[PDB]
C-alpha cells in the first residue's frame, strides 16, 4: 500500500507543498465572490452558478442562514465560499460549533478574527499532518465584534488568512482586486459598498447589466435590537444593536442592481 | 460454595502421602460424598484443596495444562514437582493481586527421582514445605498428631507407620469436624509416581462408656 | 490500515478520483424524479440481467423513513452503504426530536458522508449518485445527491445513462402547476422514452412521496399507471 | 495505478473488483442453484483428480446456519473465509434478534462485507460467487418460500430464480433461460429442477457427469434444514437426465 | 506492479504472491503421509547443510495437540507460527469446548489462518504446507493446508522437491489396506527413493504417527522402525 | 436535598392559543438567601419559553447546553425548533445523563404559532417527561402549586384570565414555600404577542 | 527516496537509513574523546556560521551529570534529543540507587532510544561522545545511530575523524597526563579545522579522574592549553 | 492513525523534507533582530500596502509572553501554529513553575517542537524559521533563532528569510556591540534595507527594552528610513 501514497503533506524541492497550490487552481476554478467592509456593514456579493429553470428552492423557513454562496456561521458572522463545495460545507458545520463553543464558554460572541482562527488551524492541520488531501476551500467571513468592528477575512487552503477592507476569490480574483483597488475607499455607506461590490462582480462576469439570477448578495450590518427581555435576566445589558446577516432576496437586490447598471451606463459616457 | 474439608499430607521415607474425604459440602449440607478431591498433576504431582472447589477446579486445569503443553510442545523434561508448585504459588498470587482470590489452601505432593516434595499454599500465597501439612480443620486437628508422629520416629516414618497415623487423624478429622465422611482417598507419591487409593472408611469408636444414655443426661 | 488520501488534488485543481466516481455514477441505469404540487415520484429502470433473477428482489427504490425515499444510480452497494447510513438518521433525528427528520437535515447528512469519503484515507470515494424525495414542513422535495457530496434540489432531474435526454425531455414536459397523477405519468413517459423495450411492473420501480409519507408502488398500483401510458 | 487498488479507472470502474470476478471463474468449476415450488437446490462440481485426495474432505457446500446452505465458487480458501464471516454474522444476529437470521438479510450483510473491501484500499476482495439458499417464511401465511441469493465479489447482492457462477456460468444460464420460456420454474417440482440444474450444468461442462462429481444441497418447505443431498438420490436424477 | 502485493488479483484472478509462496514450498524437502485406517504416519526429509547438527535439529513436525501434529513443510520459522496457531486452537477446543479439536475442525482453522495473511497489503502469505495429522473423535484425518489457505483431506499425499514422484509411489500403496506399521516402513521407504543425492549430501528422515498403537497419541516414532 | 438547595419554582399552564409561564424570582443557599432577582425563565423563541428549576448551577449549565443546541438546531435547520421538538431534545439531553444527573427539572411552554395547539411539558431530572393539558409544574413549591392550579385553572381561559389565576397561584405557593419566592416573572405567549410582567410578592 | 522503506536492509546487510544516517555525521564538526588514566578530555570544533552568533549558545558539549558529558557531531538537535534522555535516566537512576550512574549504563540508555524508527520516523543523524568517571574510572563511549555503542580510548566524531584517526594511531599512548591530552586534543582540532583555532572557536572540557567531575573550560583556560605549543 | 516516515536520510545524509522547508524559508519575507545594551530590536519586511489591507495594525511580529516576541519567515500558517504553542508552553510554564518563562527556555521547546516535526511519522516539517527576542526577569536581554531542523542559536543579531546570507554577512562587518536603542534600531532598519525595497510602508519595526515593548509608528520610523537611506548614497 505504501507504494500508492501521494505524500499529500510532503514538501516539494522549492519548499512548496503541491495539493494545496493545487487547492488554490481548484478555487481559482470557482465562482466569484467579493467582499467589501464598510463602517456601515460588509457585503458579500457572489456569482452564483447558471439556473436550470428545474432547478428548485429547498423552501427553507429562515431565509437569511443559507443561500448558494453565502452561509450564516453565527448571529454576529456570515461567509462565502469558493472552492470545493462539500469541503465548505465541513468546515462550515466546524465554524459554526466552534463559534458556539466560544458561546457556551464564554457567554458572548466570539470574535471574528478568533473565528477565523480556528478555521485555518483547521485547515493547516491537513497540509501538514495526515496523508490525506487539504480542504480545497477559500472562505470569505465577515462580521461584527466588538473588538474591530466590521470586519472582512479571507482564508485560503494552506490556512493563512487575512483581513481586508475588500477583496475577492473565486474566479477573476486577480481582476476583481485590481477594480476594487481603484474604487474602495475608507468612508462608504453601506449603499456604496453594495455598489462597489456589483460593479466589481458585474465587471468580472462581463455582463452589461447585473444578472439577478446569477448573483447572491450578503451583508452584515447593525440593527435595532428587538427581543431585549429584560425581566428575564434583569443584571444582563442588551445592546440598542446587534449584528445581522442578511441575504438579500431578488428583490432587495433588484434596487441596487439598476443602481450599478446605471454606474455602468454613466462609465461609457465618457469613453 | 461447593467446598473441601481437610487435606492431610505426610512423608515417609520413600514417598509422601495425602489424604482426603471425598465429600463437597455446600455450606452445613454434605452435598456429594463421591468427589475425587485428589488430583494429579502431570507425571510426578497431586494435589488436593481444602475450601471453594470452583477455585481449586480452575485453578488445577490451568496447572495441568501447563504441564501438559509445555512438554508437549518443547523436546523438555516435564516440570518437577518444586516447579509446579512454584507454578501454581505464583498463580495463586497474581489471583490475590487481582482480587480475585483462589479461594482454597492446597497441599502438594510429589516425587521424582526418589527426591520428595510436600508444601502447603494458601489463598493469600502463603507456602510453606514441611515433613507434614494440612489445611482445614486437619491442621488444627491433625498436624499435631503427625508433627507428634514425626518427632517420635525422627529417622523418618515408615510406609507402614505414616499410614497408621494418616488414618488415625482421619478418624480424629471424622470426629470432630462437622463437615467431613468417612470415606476418605489417600495418594501416595513414590518413584514409580502417584496412586491414588479407592475411597476406604476408618473403625470408629462410639461405645465409650460414658456416652450412654444415663451419663450423657442432663437431667437426672 | 492504509490511512493515506486516494483522492488527491491534481494540477488544474480538479479532484479525479471524484469525477472517475461521478462518471461511474452516470453509469447506472435511469432514475428520475419529478416533484409536483402535492407530491414527489421518484422511478427507476431495473434492469435484470436475465430473467432468473427474481426481480421481485431487486430494489432500485427505497424507503429511508416513512415521509422520505430513495432511488440511486451507479453502483448500487456503493449506494447501499449510504442508504443504510441515511436511514440510522432518521431514525436517529426521530429519537432526538420526536419528528421526521426534514429532507434537507438529510440530505446534508448523506453529503457529508460522501464528503467524509473524498478526503479520509484508504478510502475511494462513492461511484452512486442519488435522489431523494421526500415531505416535510417545508414542502415537497426532490434532492440530488452526487459523489462530490454536492447536492441540488430539483424539480424534475435524472441520474444515470440516458440522463441527459431524459433531463431535456423533462424540461418540455415539466409545468409548476402539474398534480401527482400528471408527475407520475410524466415519470413513467420518461423512462419508457429511452427505454430498451417494454415497461412492465417488473422492470421498473416507483416511489411517489404524497400527503405526508413516501411509499413504493406495488406491481398492481404500478400496472395500473402503465395500462394509461 | 489504479489496476492495483481499489479506486477507480477513467471509465469509472473498479479494476481490482473486476479481477476478483476472474478468480471466481479460474478454478474451472460451475455451480448452478434452482428453486422450484417448494424446495431450493444447489449443484455444484466436485472435481477430485488426485486419486489420493479423500473426496468427502473437499466440498463447496456449506451450512450457514441450519436453515441457510450457500456454496462458494471461487478461490476455495476465499470462500471458506465468507462461510466463516457469514456464519459470525447469522450467529451474531441470532443473539441479537432471536431469531434465526432470514437468508435475504445474510445476503446482504455479506454483501455490505464485500462493498466494504473494494472501497477501503489493501483489503483484497474474496474472489468468489456466494450462493445461499434457503427457506423463507412470508409474513401473510407463514408458508415457507425457497430462496437463492448470491453475492458477488462487488458486493451485488441478488435474489434469483436460478443462477449459475463458476466457469461457462454464461452456457448454462443460457440453457436455463431458454428452458425458462418452456416451462414455469416456480410451478416444478423438485425433480423436474434437480433434472433441469442437472442438465444445465452438463450443457455447459459439455460432458456428462456422474453422481460422485457433483454434490447437491437442498432445502425443501417440508424438511427446511439445508442438507446434503445423497448420492443414490443424484444417480436416479442423473438417470432420469439421460433417458427424457 | 501485478504480484508485489498479496491484496492484489492479476488480471487473470490469480494471486500471484501465493503462487510466488506456493514455489517455496516445492523447492523446500519433501513429505509424505498416508491416513490408514489405524492412524496416519508422516515423514519428512530434513536436509542439513551442515554435518555437525544434533540429531533433533529443524524438527518439521511438531505436536500440536495429544492427538494432533504437524508436519512442515516449507520455510520452516514459518511453519512453526503455523504450528503455534495450531496449538491455540487445540488448546482452545480444550478449554472452552472441553472436547479435543476435532481434525477436520484443526486444520479449518489453520487454512482460515494461513488465508488471512493472503488478503492484506501488510503480511505476506506463508511459505510452507502445513500436514495436519489427527486422530480424534473424527478418527484418522490427514489434511493439508497450503499457503493460499486451501485445505483438503487426503489419504497419501506427497509435497516439497519430490512431490510428483513421491506420488507415483505413493499411488502403488493400498490405503483400504495399509496399516501404520507398514506405512513407517513405506513412506521412509518413499523418501529414500526419490531424495537426490549429489545436491542434498546430508539427510535424515523424520517420521511420526499417530495411531491406535501410540494410544492415539501423535509422536515421533522410535528410531528402530527406519 | 440537591433539588431543593437553590430553590425556585417554576410553572406553566395552557390557555386558549395561549400559555403562561412563570416562575419565583428567589435564588438560595438553603435558607440563605442571595438574590430575590433571579428569574428562572428562558426563552428558546417567540413560541417556547422554559424553566428550569434545581441545583442553580446546573440550572445554568443546562441553560448553555440547551441554547447551544438550540442555536445550533436553527443554524444547520434554518428555522425555529418547535416545542415538541425541544421537548424531545431536552428528555434526550436528561437522559444521557440517566446514570450521573443533571440536578435541574425543566418546564417547558410552547405554542404551535399556526394552530394554536399548546403544549406544556415538563420532566423529571432524567428526562421523563409530563405533558398535560392543563398545567405543569416544578420546583420546591411545586406540591402547593398543584394545589392552586388544580382549584383556579379551568379550560379555556384567554391570556388575561390565564394570568390572574397562574399569578395567584404562583404567589399563594410561594408563600407557603421557605425557598421560594420574591414575587414572580410571568411571560404570557399567545400566537401573536409575547408578553412579560413582573409580578409584586412578598419580601420573606 | 521512499522507494525503500526505512527498514530495509541493502545487500550487504546495512540497514540503509542507518548508512545514511551515518553519511550526516561525516557532514559535521569535528568532535573528539581521549581517555586518560587522570580524566577524560572532549573537545569539539564549535563550527559557527557568524561571528554575529553567541558561542556559548551552540554548545556541542553539554554535561550530562556532574560527571558525565557528551559531545556530539551531525545534527545538533538530533543530540539535544539524545542529551535530554541520557540526563532524564542519568537522574532516574541517582534517584532509584542514589549513586551516579556508570557511563556505561547511560549511554546504552541513549542507543535504548536510537532502536526506535519504523515511534520515530528515521533514525538521530548523531554521533556521541561521552565521556565520564565512575567506579571503573575515566571511560569514553560512542554512540552511533545504529544504537550501538562502543567503549574507546580515544575517538573522533565529524569531518575530521579520518584525519583525527590518523593522529590518535600515532601519538595516543594509554599512559598520558590530562595535560598532554587536552594538547593531543587540540592539536587535532587545529589540524583538521577549516577556520583558524582560537579560544571561541572551539570547545574543550574534561571530566578529571580525581574528583569525577566535569569541568568545562571558558576561552580563558583554553588559551592556556594553546600557549604551550 | 497515518504514521508514515516523511523525513528520511538521503543517500548523502541529507534530510531533503529539512532542506525543503529551509527553501521555504527562503522564500519569506526577510525579519532581522538586533540586540543592543538594554534593548532587542525585532524588525520584519511586510509584504507591501495594498489599498485594500486592513488599515487596522496586524502585527507581524507576535507575542509570545509578556516579555517575549517572535517573528518569522516561511510558511505562516505553520508559524501560526509554532507561536500558538509557544504562548500555551508560557503559560503552562507559569502555571507550573510560578516565574515566568526564560527566553532560552522558550526558545528551546520551540526548536524542540521543530525537530520534533522533523522526526515524526505522518508529519512534514514545520517550514518556519524564527526570531525570537526579549528579557529575562533579571533584565539580561536575548536574541535567538530557531531553523527548522530545531536548531536554535543565540545571536548578537541575526536574519532570517529571503537573502539572510546576505544580511548576516552586511551585519558581520558593521555591528559593533552595546548599541543605543536608537542605534539599534537604526543598525536594524540599515539591515533590512539591504534586501527591502522602500522603508515606506513595507517594514515593521518592534523595540523591546526591559519590560516595554514598543512598535514604531509609521511616522517614527520613517525619520530613521531618510536618516538611513541618506546614510547609503555614502
Amino acid at each position: 500500500s505504501h507504494r500508492y501514497d501521494s505524500r499529500t503533506t510532503t514538501f516539494s524541492p522549492e519548499g512548496r507543498l503541491y495539493q494545496v497550490e493545487y487547492a488554490v487552481e481548484a478555487i481559482q476554478q470557482a465562482g466569484t465572490v467579493i467582499g467589501v467592509c464598510t463602517k456601515d456593514g460588509v457585503v458579500l456579493a457572489g456569482e452564483k452558478m447558471v439556473p436550470h429553470p428545474l432547478f428548485d428552492s429547498e423552501s427553507m423557513q429562515d431565509k437569511n442562514t443559507s443561500g448558494e454562496k453565502m452561509y450564516k456561521i453565527a448571529e454576529h458572522i456570515g461567509c462565502s465560499v469558493a472552492g470545493v463545495t462539500s469541503d465548505a460545507y465541513a468546515l462550515l458545520n466546524y465554524a459554526r460549533l466552534s463559534a458556539l463553543r466560544h458561546q457556551y464558554t464564554f457567554q458572548e460572541p466570539m470574535a471574528i478574527e478568533d473565528l477565523c482562527r480556528i478555521l485555518c488551524d483547521e485547515k493547516q492541520l491537513y497540509t501538514q499532518y495526515g496523508g490525506v488531501r487539504p480542504y480545497g476551500v477559500s472562505f470569505l467571513l465577515v462580521g461584527w465584534d466588538r473588538y474591530y468592528g466590521y470586519q472582512l477575512y479571507s482564508t485560503e487552503p494552506s490556512g493563512d488568512y487575512s483581513a481586508w477592507s475588500a477583496y475577492a476569490i473565486g474566479q477573476n480574483d486577480q481582476v476583481a482586486h485590481a477594480l476594487l483597488k481603484k474604487d474602495w475607499h475608507e468612508s462608504m455607506t453601506l449603499e456604496d459598498g453594495m455598489l462597489l461590490a456589483l460593479r466589481v462582480l458585474g465587471k468580472t462576469m462581463d455582463t452589461a447589466k447585473i444578472d439577478l439570477d446569477r448573483v447572491e448578495v450578503a451583508v452584515m450590518r447593525k440593527v435595532p435590537a428587538s427581543n431585549i427581555d429584560q425581566l428575564l435576566d434583569p443584571f444582563k445589558h442588551h445592546p440598542k444593536t446587534t449584528p445581522r446577516f442578511q441575504i438579500l432576496t431578488r428583490s432587495e437586490l433588484k434596487p441596487h442592481a439598476e443602481r450599478a447598471d446605471q454606474a455602468r451606463e454613466a462609465e461609457e459616457k465618457a469613453e | 460454595m461447593a467446598s473441601g474439608g481437610s487435606v492431610i499430607a505426610i512423608k515417609y521415607k520413600g514417598g509422601v502421602l495425602m489424604a482426603a474425604d471425598t465429600l463437597l459440602s455446600y455450606g452445613s449440607l454434605a452435598k456429594w460424598p463421591n468427589i475425587p478431591r485428589i488430583r494429579l498433576l502431570g507425571s510426578h504431582s497431586a494435589v488436593c484443596a481444602t475450601g471453594s472447589y470452583a477455585d481449586f477446579q480452575m485453578m488445577a486445569k490451568q496447572v495441568e495444562d501447563n504441564i501438559e503443553r509445555q512438554k508437549m510442545y518443547h523436546n523438555v523434561d516435564e516440570l518437577s514437582p518444586s516447579e509446579v508448585f512454584s507454578y501454581l504459588h505464583r498463580s495463586i498470587y497474581q489471583k490475590r493481586c487481582d482480587f480475585d482470590p483462589c479461594l482454597c489452601q492446597m497441599v502438594f505432593i510429589g516425587v521424582r527421582d526418589g527426591e520428595t516434595f510436600l508444601a502447603g499454599v494458601d489463598d493469600v500465597g502463603t507456602r510453606w514445605e514441611d515433613d507434614c501439612i494440612a489445611t482445614g480443620y486437619g491442621a488444627y486437628i491433625a498436624l499435631p498428631l503427625l508433627r507428634q508422629a514425626l518427632e517420635k520416629n525422627p529417622d523418618g516414618l515408615s510406609r507402614g507407620e505414616a499410614m497408621r497415623i494418616l488414618t488415625d487423624c482421619l478418624r480424629v478429622l471424622f470426629y470432630r469436624e462437622c463437615r467431613a465422611i468417612n470415606k476418605f482417598q489417600v495418594a501416595d507419591a513414590a518413584s514409580d509416581g502417584v496412586r491414588i487409593s479407592e475411597p476406604f472408611d476408618v473403625e470408629t469408636h462410639w461405645e465409650y462408656e460414658g456416652y450412654c444414655f444415663e451419663k450423657t443426661a442432663i437431667i437426672r | 490500515e492504509a490511512f493515506y488520501g486516494l483522492t488527491t488534488f491534481s494540477p488544474s485543481g480538479k479532484l479525479i478520483q471524484i469525477e472517475y466516481a461521478t462518471t461511474a455514477a452516470g453509469k447506472g441505469t435511469t432514475a428520475l424524479g419529478v416533484k409536483a404540487t402535492d407530491g414527489v415520484v421518484i422511478a427507476a429502470k431495473k434492469k435484470a440481467p436475465s430473467t432468473l433473477v427474481d426481480a421481485s428482489s431487486i430494489q432500485k427504490v427505497f424507503v429511508l423513513d416513512e415521509h422520505v425515499g430513495c432511488t440511486y444510480s451507479g453502483m448500487g452497494p456503493d449506494c447501499r452503504v449510504l442508504i443504510d447510513s441515511a436511514r440510522k438518521n432518521c431514525q436517529q433525528y426521530k429519537l432526538m426530536y420526536n419528528e421526521p427528520i426534514p429532507i434537507s437535515q438529510l440530505v446534508r447528512k448523506i453529503s457529508a458522508i460522501y464528503q467524509e469519503f473524498t478526503q479520509s484515507g484508504g478510502v475511494r470515494p462513492f461511484g452512486c449518485s442519488l435522489l431523494v424525495a421526500g415531505v416535510d414542513a417545508n414542502g415537497y422535495h426532490l434532492y440530488q445527491v452526487d459523489p462530490s457530496g454536492t447536492f441540488w434540489a430539483w424539480k424534475a432531474t435524472a441520474i444515470g445513462t440516458g440522463s441527459p435526454d431524459a433531463k431535456a425531455f423533462l424540461e418540455k414536459r415539466y409545468t409548476v402547476d402539474m398534480e401527482l397523477e400528471d408527475a407520475v405519468h410524466t415519470a413513467l413517459l420518461t423512462l419508457k422514452e429511452g427505454f430498451d423495450g417494454q415497461m412492465t411492473s417488473e422492470n421498473t420501480q416507483v416511489g411517489r412521496v404524497v400527503e405526508n409519507r413516501f411509499e413504493i408502488l406495488s406491481v398492481d398500483q404500478l400496472r395500473d399507471y402503465l395500462d394509461q401510458i | 495505478f489504479d489496476k492495483y487498488i481499489t479506486v477507480f479507472s477513467p471509465e469509472g470502474s473498479l479494476y481490482q473488483v473486476e479481477y476478483a470476478f476472474k478468480a471466481v471463474t479460474y478454478p474451472g468449476l460451475l455451480t448452478v442453484a434452482i428453486r422450484c415450488k417448494d424446495a431450493v437446490l444447489v449443484v455444484t462440481q466436485h472435481l477430485i483428480p488426485d486419486r489420493l485426495m479423500r473426496p468427502d474432505s473437499v466440498t463447496a457446500l456449506y451450512e450457514v446456519t441450519p436453515n441457510i446452505g450457500c456454496c462458494m465458487t471461487g478461490r476455495a480458501p476465499d470462500g471458506r473465509a465468507l462461510v466463516q464471516r457469514a456464519r459470525e454474522e447469522a450467529s451474531d444476529y441470532q443473539y441479537r434478534y432471536g431469531v434465526e437470521i432470514p437468508i435475504a438479510v445474510l445476503a446482504k450483510r455479506m454483501g455490505d462485507k464485500a462493498q466494504v473491501r473494494t472501497q477501503q484500499a489493501g483489503l483484497r476482495p474474496m474472489g468468489v460467487v456466494s450462493t445461499f439458499i434457503g427457506m423463507d417464511q412470508s409474513d401473510q401465511d407463514g408458508s415457507l418460500k425457497p430462496q437463492i441469493y448470491t453475492v458477488d465479489p462487488a458486493g451485488w447482492t441478488g435474489g434469483h430464480i436460478a443462477c449459475a457462477a463458476g466457469k461457462k456460468q454464461v452456457e448454462a444460464m443460457a440453457f436455463l433461460e431458454k428452458r425458462q420460456k418452456s416451462t414455469e420454474l416456480d410451478a416444478l417440482t423438485q425433480k423436474e429442477a434437480a433434472m433441469i440444474a442437472l442438465a444445465a450444468l452438463q450443457s455447459a461442462i459439455g460432458t456428462a457427469v456422474k453422481a460422485k462429481e457433483v454434490e447437491v444441497g437442498r432445502c425443501t418447505a417440508a424438511n427446511p434444514a439445508f442438507q446434503r443431498v445423497p448420492n443414490s438420490e443424484v444417480e436416479e436424477w442423473l438417470t432420469a437426465v439421460a433417458e427424457a | 506492479g501485478h504480484d508485489q502485493s498479496t491484496d492484489v488479483f492479476s488480471a487473470e484472478g490469480r494471486v500471484f504472491q501465493v503462487e510466488y509462496a506456493g514455489k517455496a514450498v516445492d523447492n523446500s524437502s519433501t513429505a509424505v503421509a498416508a491416513c490408514c485406517k489405524d492412524g496416519v504416519v508422516v515423514a519428512v526429509e530434513k536436509v542439513h547443510t551442515s554435518r555437525m547438527l544434533e540429531k533433533g535439529s529443524n524438527n518439521r513436525i511438531h505436536a500440536v495437540d495429544r492427538q494432533a501434529g504437524i508436519c512442515i513443510c516449507g520455510l520452516l520459522p514459518d511453519g512453526r507460527a503455523i504450528v503455534s496457531r495450531a496449538r491455540q486452537e487445540a488448546e482452545n477446543s480444550r478449554d472452552i469446548f472441553a472436547t479435543p479439536i476435532r481434525g477436520s475442525v484443526l486444520a479449518n482453522r489453520v487454512g482460515e489462518f494461513m488465508h488471512a495473511y493472503t488478503t492484506h497489503f501488510a503480511y505476506r502469505p506463508f511459505g510452507c504446507s502445513a500436514i495436519i495429522a489427527s486422530y480424534a473423535d473424527d478418527g484418522p484425518q490427514l489434511f493439508v493446508s497450503d499457503p493460499s489457505g486451501t485445505v483438503a483431506g487426503y489419504y497419501g499425499v506427497a509435497l516439497g522437491k519430490a512431490k510428483t514422484v513421491a506420488k507415483s509411489e505413493l499411488e502403488k500403496l493400498d490405503f483400504s489396506s495399509l496399516t501404520c506399521d507398514e506405512a513407517v516402513g513405506k513412506l521412509a521407504s518413499i523418501l529414500h527413493e526419490v531424495h537426490d543425492k549429489q545436491k542434498d549430501k546430508l539427510y535424515e528422515v523424520e517420521v511420526a504417527w499417530v495411531c491406535d498403537k501410540s494410544d492415539r497419541k501423535f509422536v515421533h516414532v522410535p528410531a528402530d522402525m527406519v | 436535598s440537591i433539588m431543593a438547595y437553590s430553590g425556585g419554582s417554576v410553572m406553566a399552564m395552557a390557555g386558549k392559543e395561549c400559555f403562561v409561564i412563570i416562575s419565583d424570582n428567589r435564588l438560595g443557599e438553603q435558607l440563605k438567601t442571595i438574590s430575590t432577582e433571579v428569574p428562572k425563565l428562558h426563552v428558546v423563541n417567540d413560541s417556547i419559553v422554559y424553566g428550569l428549576t434545581g441545583l442553580r448551577t446546573d440550572q445554568q449549565t443546562f441553560a448553555n447546553k440547551v441554547q447551544f443546541r438550540t442555536e445550533m438546531y436553527k443554524l444547520r435547520e434554518e428555522r425555529d425548533i418547535t416545542g415538541k421538538a425541544f421537548a424531545a431534545m431536552i428528555t434526550s439531553m436528561l437522559y444521557e445523563a440517566r446514570f450521573g444527573p443533571w440536578f435541574v427539572e425543566p418546564v417547558i411552554g410552547s405554542i404551535d404559532k399556526s394552530t394554536g395547539e399548546v403544549y406544556l411539558c415538563a420532566t423529571d431530572l432524567i428526562g421523563a417527561p409530563c405533558e398535560p393539558e392543563d398545567y405543569v409544574c416544578a420546583g420546591t413549591a411545586a406540591e402547593s402549586l398543584h394545589g392552586m392550579c388544580e382549584a383556579l385553572w379551568r379550560p379555556g381561559m384567554s391570556p388575561e384570565e390565564l394570568f390572574e389565576i397562574a399569578a395567584q397561584a404562583m404567589l399563594s405557593a410561594c408563600d407557603r414555600d421557605s425557598l421560594s419566592g420574591y414575587g414572580a416573572v410571568a411571560m404570557i405567549v399567545t400566537k401573536d404577542k409575547v408578553t412579560t410582567r413582573l409580578i409584586k410578592g412578598r419580601k420573606d | 527516496e521512499y522507494d525503500r522503506g526505512v527498514n530495509t536492509f541493502s545487500p550487504e546487510g546495512r540497514i540503509f537509513q542507518i548508512e545514511y544516517a551515518v553519511e550526516a555525521i561525516k557532514l559535521g564538526s569535528t568532535s573528539l574523546g581521549i581517555r586518560t588514566p587522570e580524566g577524560v578530555v572532549l573537545a569539539a570544533e564549535k563550527r559557527v556560521p557568524s561571528t554575529l552568533v553567541v558561542p556559548s549558545s551552540m554548545s556541542k558539549i553539554m554535561e550530562v551529570d556532574s560527571h558525565i558529558a557528551a559531545v556530539m557531531s551531525g545534527m545538533v538537535a538530533d543530540a539535544r534529543i539524545l542529551v535530554e534522555h541520557a540526563r532524564v535516566e542519568s537522574q532516574n537512576h541517582r534517584f532509584t540507587y542514589n549513586e551516579p550512574m556508570s557511563v556505561e549504563s547511560c549511554t546504552l540508555a541513549t542507543c535504548d532510544l536510537s532502536i526506535q524508527f519504523g515511534l520515530m520516523s528515521r533514525p538521530f543523524g548523531v554521533s556521541l561522545l561521552i565521556a565520564g568517571v565512575d567506579e571503573k574510572g575515566p571511560q569514553l563511549w560512542q554512540t552511533d545511530p545504529s544504537g550501538t555503542h562502543t567503549r574507546y580510548d580515544a575517538q573522533a566524531i565529524g569531518g575530521g575523524a579520518e584525519a583525527a584517526q590518523s593522529v590518535f594511531t600515532e601519538r595516543y599512548h594509554r599512559n598520558m597526563t590530562l595535560e598532554e591530552g587536552e594538547t593531543l586534543a587540540v592539536d587535532i582540532l587545529k589540524q583538521v579545522m577549516e577556520d583558524q583555532l582560537s579560544p571561541e572557536n572551539i570547545e574543550v572540557a574534561v571530566v578529571r579522574a580525581d574528583d569525577g567531575k566535569l569541568h568545562m573550560y571558558t576561552p580563558t583556560e583554553i588559551k592556556a592549553i594553546m600557549s604551550r605549543m | 492513525s497515518y504514521d508514515r516516515a516523511i523525513t528520511v536520510f538521503s543517500p548523502d545524509g541529507h534530510l531533503f523534507q529539512v532542506e525543503y522547508a529551509q527553501e521555504a524559508v527562503k522564500k519569506g519575507l526577510a525579519a532581522v533582530g538586533v540586540l543592543g545594551s538594554d534593548s532587542v530590536v525585532i524588525a520584519v519586511e511586510k509584504k507591501s500596502a495594498v489599498k485594500l489591507q486592513d488599515s487596522r495594525t496586524i502585527r507581524k511580529i507576535y507575542k509570545v509572553d509578556a516579555n517575549i516576541y517572535l517573528a518569522f519567515a516561511g510558511l505562516s500558517a505553520d508559524a501560526r501554529v509554532l507561536i500558538n504553542k509557544a504562548q500555551l508552553e508560557c503559560q503552562r510554564f507559569s502555571l507550573n513553575y510560578e516565574d515566568t518563562m526564560d527566553v532560552d527556555m522558550l526558545v528551546r521547546y520551540v526548536a524542540g517542537v521543530q525537530q520534533k516535526s522533523t522526526q515524526s511519522g505522518g508529519s512534514r516539517p514545520f517550514g518556519v524559521a524564527t526570531v525570537i527576542g526579549g528579557f529575562n526577569e533579571d533584565g539580561k536581554p536575548h536574541l535567538w533563532k530557531t531553523d527548522p531542523s530545531g536548531m536554535c542559536s543565540a545571536w548578537r543579531a541575526v536574519a532570517i528569510g529571503r537573502h539572510d546570507q546576505t544580511v548576516i554577512e552586511y551585519m558581520e562587518k558593521s555591528y559593533k556591540d552595546g548599541m543605543s536603542r536608537d542605534e539599534c534600531v537604526h543598525f536594524a532598519i540599515k539591515s533590512l534595507l539591504e534586501v527591502v525595497e522602500s522603508g515606506s510602508r513595507n517594514i515593521e519595526l518592534l523595540v523591546l527594552q526591559y519590560k516595554e515593548a514598543r512598535y514604531l509608528t509609521e511616522e517614527e520610523l520613517q525619520k530613521f528610513v531618510v536618516e538611513v537611506e541618506k546614510e547609503r548614497e555614502e
